[PDB]
């Protein structure tokens, strides 16, 4: 149980994020319901994962 | 294909063990394996094709995970596990459909659709598990590099044929001494004929010899050898080599003699059976030589004596005949037989999608053509498309 | 039905599993699962019935549970599970002996014996575990009006029928045409017979046609087609249709000429081979058109044309064969076929006790009568006998 | 036995389940069992193989065990449990083929091989897990006198004799009353003959009657019954039954009257089928009775009436015939039959390696003589070594 | 396999390397491949060779480690060396040729001998090493059956093969078409020979066809393509079909017309050569087919004009030939060739220790027979004792 | 020139010498000349192909440094490294294969593919080491 939640568990942390992209290109930042606008990524598709 | 046959095992072990009013021990590991495989889909776009009339569609997982902490399934439990079990169904019928269309000269046992190319990704070799079906189990052998076989009652090993050689013959065709054969999947019926009955032969015998050479070597064949072909017992009206003119062969059956038949391997002796009928077990080899013989019975009773005369014309032909059946046989490679659905089921996919001919198999995927040119090439993308039947014929 | 099964596969898994010195580990599930069946049939009483000469039998379950707390098993532990075994085994095959025996024509997919109602009360439902047999799965699939499909190796599809039919014919019939066919089991041997050998024929060709209309629709069959058929090529004295006078038939075998055969599903050409004989592919069919010529030959040596002279009398019958034989197919309804035990189990049982003939089957469970009429009370209650035949095929 | 079915049964699903990426509770249980199997065989000496060609092969085991604390199975863990699977396979699979390859006539059912002896001490019971195969199973309830059980599809339960016998003869062999038959493998084919076709029978009738005695009691058999016996349907020149001189038969095929085919057991009418053709049931018996009659046609066309003359000569001899296809049976006798290979195998070992004739098997485990011979001493050197065949075949 | 080829690997290096006088950083690493080897070999027992003549050898480990203190070798240190690498490299050979003398039809390509399947051992793994050679690298590729490629000068493709084609006869022998043909290692002489000189042919051209099936594919072959057969050009008397006479060949050359070379792969047209001599390339190939046409010169010179009379006797019989050589090519199998000695060496120690005929090659390792019947197991069995051949071959020669 | 036979150089040793159970000492220098290659080549992008029949394919390096272990390489490492260089070896393979189907009348011994015109750049001579063939 505690294995397969571990990752919802830490996701709902206010404190941690999951990581951070740098991506030297502008991106627009993302209009999210609990932010305003918000450099918020989904996921990590399409960069190079250190 | 392992990840392939992973869904498909997780899939069709959720829809025998899922149910109602069952242990959750019972199911507990099969629920671990679950949710791996919806944890490892989960966030990935798929694409079956739009090959033939086969139609494009796309696949999305988002599932949550099954639960684990009841201690019977209940009704609810089972609604939702069948809720995600039917869309999972319906991609992989989809993967195992693109897959079984789709054929390659230069790699054909590698995968061909889109779909379980990405499935062969590292990210998806967690799904991976228990690898036991013997299409699988032949296949991860296969890539090891490991000796497997497949095991087949009644290997359609035989390219369909009916033809005969004449070693003695004239335009009027009434004088003929030769050989007719029906081979037939995993049946062979041959028949030596002899007009004048070995009347002016040496030692009144007339030998025959008929070899049939397997496209492939098969081991621990049970096989039946019976001393009369059926087949070429009655009387007959066949076209010519040419089909120039039809002559008339009027069988009498006599006693095949000297009945040896060889089973060789690489142009060597391995079984040998002199005058031996009912089953016989050819342990290893390629090659089938079957050598007979017409004696003229030294004796024979009035109306025997008549049927055969000291000159023409002959109305009466004197045939011997053997009938070899396959009952059951080991192959390295793959092959349609008597009990599996492999061939009919990728046959029947290529068939309803209307998919073209492609530069591996000849259309319509006909056996008797596949296995005269059974080619490197071909057994690669045969062994694919087979094991992905097997796959999906798991859950369709 | 599931219950049933489900304590028939716990007690085929405690004959396997708890064995002298295996590990606990090997057994915990399966132990969970055992006790969890005693629990529930603790207490409850049955009685298997006296249909027949089927004796009256009373069930008692109180039984302790198995230990839990052993790290290898032991004698003692196999002893005291195997006591209990037995006595599980033989009630459930005394339940199954009573519910084959059994039929109805409102409901009879539903239980019909006693104590299989009473299992089917959801207070057995805890019993209920892994449904992975072929027969199983195809109920569950079934009773939730899912997609059903079994595997058959030689369907028994074709009523035996050994007949024939004259297009041609007078009182002395010597100068007759039609067809003669076997259609039994998963072969049909048809024979299309002119004896004027289409001498009067426009284009001098005969045309032949037999439609075999299947009672249940096949998929995914692969058949085997033969240019002969020898059950008709040999000379006979075949009885007339009304049985008053018996004619004479003197065969020699032409080659069928422009030989048409035709998978059709509702009367829809689902597929169609032209010529070709050796292994062909039906995907969804329920009927088979067999469309073959006696093509009188052009060009005859001596002998040929003296067997086919212009007119009466005529001796030498020209005769075109062929033979369908289905290998393997799959239907969505339950059928006999040459691998599997059902049919004869259900006989069997029906015969050793006497069972009085019933409103839904025919006397002896006879296989021909039976897949004649299929109707779909027969096929409910024949799917029933045959998923409770297998379920005690696992245990006896 | 059950030692060495364990230890094969462990390597195969350590092949199927030890793979990359795979979740450990996916192969918890499994690796349990096999660190138990490690540690019984650690610092054990075996010797296989000193019969015929066999090589001599020493084993020692020195293994550690595999881990427990991954999460997925990675590339290390899969290659350990590989180097040490193979070693295990190769040695249950010489194990096996030294057990193969020898005989006793007095404690055959026994250990023959020096392996499998050491393996029945106990410290090698803790090895012994899941027995669910229908051998092992068949195996461990012979060990306790229960009713064991074995499918066959196609058994290969009658000798072959291909034999005649005639009641009326006389030395032109030209007005003959007999029967010739055909009993091969699953296959019994009858023919009665009279060449003056019953026209000085008391009421135009001659009774034909064939007994089979099979060697071992079949029961829960499917059986195929056809009215003609293709094999005996044309004409022939077959030798005397001293072989002095041959006779002739041209045979005109009346179709069977009063059919009466019987199954019996111990001389006792188990089943009866009076003119039932297509599939019949046969649930218990070790004799098949076929009784049939040809009935001289009462109402004959010229053509009919011009076969069969008054007195003789007769040229054209009247036969009627049988076919009795057993295709599923259940024996408590291990059996060769078409799909399985346990026979095959244990030939095939037996000829690659030269073993000589042993005083239980003839020479090359030729099954004809076998099954003419099914001593209980046989029987239990075949059970012997067919179960061992089928744990070979489980993992080579 | 990784791990006799290592053995060896090390044991060539350390013979190559330890040399006098020669920087310890020179050698650091061969030092701790050397090491570690020894470390894994000591205090195992193996026993090689109970087949044949080959002698029962029993081997023991207990060396110790080379130092690694010198900053450059001096002579006793190359010395003690020297005395191990000889016991290990005894051992090596005869491993090998152990693994060679041995066969088997259901795992070809495992190790046959007690002492490579001892070495198989997990423990052993580690002297595994840099497997650069190419029947290694082949082995290491065809293990994971990636796609292999072994390159062959002059490969040993055909099977020896000298017969004759006749097209037209009759018992004289004296008015023959027909086609005769060496097809021996890499080449193939074939020549097309009519007795008339093509004079009752449909417009005075014999076509002939010669059809020759590899056994293997062969990829990026260089071919040479010579219009003229000298094998086939020459007085000779020939036996008939049956044997039972006596035919004459006194052949003339006529060079031959539209000469047509072609490279199939499963009866597919993969290269076509047309009047093209020399050098070719054929990219991809299983089959050959040389089509070649006599065509009768229409304008003759009095010598010719008698050499090739209308009508018979015909003394002067018009021969048109091919000469086709492979000088290299690829094959994803293992095949003997002119360059290199694994075939040899196989048969070589076979012959050495009088190894009896096994399941699996032909009765002594004839290539003809081998070739000829080239089949998966006989692949596998081969590829195995081709590559120990090798493994021997870096020690032993 | 020299990159690319260098390139190529450095995955046939990876592939020779990445073995299971290798001493790391015995790749030391290979590791090291590997990860000098993936640091250099990450990031760019190459195009290959679009002559004739040849495709057109597009090249893209995001990988990840190869480890070190104290004493031996284990089948992990090789499997991680295999991937690695399998998609090295194919882009190699390409690159040749681009350069081999094209000529120029002028300048014929200088690079003719994109490819490998790239890879004549300064920032990747880091990966030239040792020409001896
Ligand atoms: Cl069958
Ligand atoms: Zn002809
Ligand atoms: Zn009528
Ligand atoms: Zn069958
Ligand atoms: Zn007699
Ligand atoms: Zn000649």
């Amino acid at each position: 149980l505690i294995l397969m939640n571990m990752e919802q568990i830490e996701r709902a942390s206010d404190k941690i994020a999951q990581g951070v992209i740098i991506a030297y290109r502008d991106m627009q930042l993302e209009r999210d319901e609990m932010y305003g606008y918000v450099n918020i990524a989904r996921n990590l598709d399409g960069f190079q994962q250190i | 294909m392992d990840v392939l046959y992973s869904l498909s095992k997780t899939l069709k072990d959720a829809r025998d063990k899922i149910v109602e009013g069952t242990l959750y021990s019972n199911v507990s590991d099969l629920i671990q394996q679950f949710n791996q495989m919806i944890i490892t889909m989960n966030g990935n776009e798929f694409q079956t094709g739009g090959i033939g009339n086969l139609p494009i569609r796309n696949w999305n997982f988002d599932f949550g995970l099954l639960g684990t902490t009841l201690l019977n399934l209940d009704a609810n439990y089972v609604e939702t596990a069948r809720n995600t079990i039917d869309y999972f169904v319906d991609f992989v019928d989809n993967v195992c459909m693109d897959e079984m269309v789709r054929e390659s000269q230069r790699n054909g046992i590698a995968p061909q659709s889109d779909s379980l190319r990405k499935l062969s990704g590292i990210k998806f070799k967690r799904i991976n598990f228990d690898n036991s079906s013997e299409y699988i189990e032949n296949w991860n052998l296969q890539n090891r590099r490991q000796r497997t076989g497949f095991t087949f009652h009644k290997p359609n090993i035989f390219p369909y044929s009916a033809s005969f050689t004449l070693n003695r013959s004239q335009p009027a065709h009434d004088n003929l001494m030769g050989t007719m054969w029906l081979n037939a999947g995993s049946e062979i019926q041959v028949a030596g004929f002899d007009y004048s009955c070995a009347i002016n032969a040496p030692a009144n015998i007339q030998q025959f010899e008929h070899i049939v050479q397997l496209r492939r070597v098969l081991t621990t064949a049970t096989i039946t050898l019976l001393p009369d072909a059926e087949r070429f017992s009655f009387p007959r009206v066949i076209n010519s080599a040419d089909g120039a003119t039809t002559w008339y062969f009027n069988p009498v059956i006599l006693r095949p003699n000297n009945v040896e038949v060889e089973f060789l391997l690489n142009g060597q002796i391995i079984n040998t059976y002199q005058a031996r009928f009912g089953t016989i077990i050819a342990r290893n080899f390629d090659t089938i030589r079957l050598s007979f013989q017409l004696m003229r019975p030294p004796n024979m009773t009035p109306a025997v004596a008549a049927l055969f005369p000291n000159a023409q014309p002959f109305e009466h032909h004197a045939t011997v005949g053997l009938t070899l059946r396959i009952e059951s046989a080991v192959c390295e490679s793959v092959l349609a037989d008597a009990s599996k659905t492999m061939l009919a089921n990728v046959t029947s996919v290529r068939q309803e999608y209307a998919i073209p001919v492609g530069p591996v198999f000849p259309p319509g995927m006909n056996w008797t053509d596949l296995i005269t040119n059974y080619s490197p090439s071909r057994e690669d993308n045969l062994q694919r498309v087979f094991t992905v039947a097997s796959i999906r014929s798991m859950l369709v």
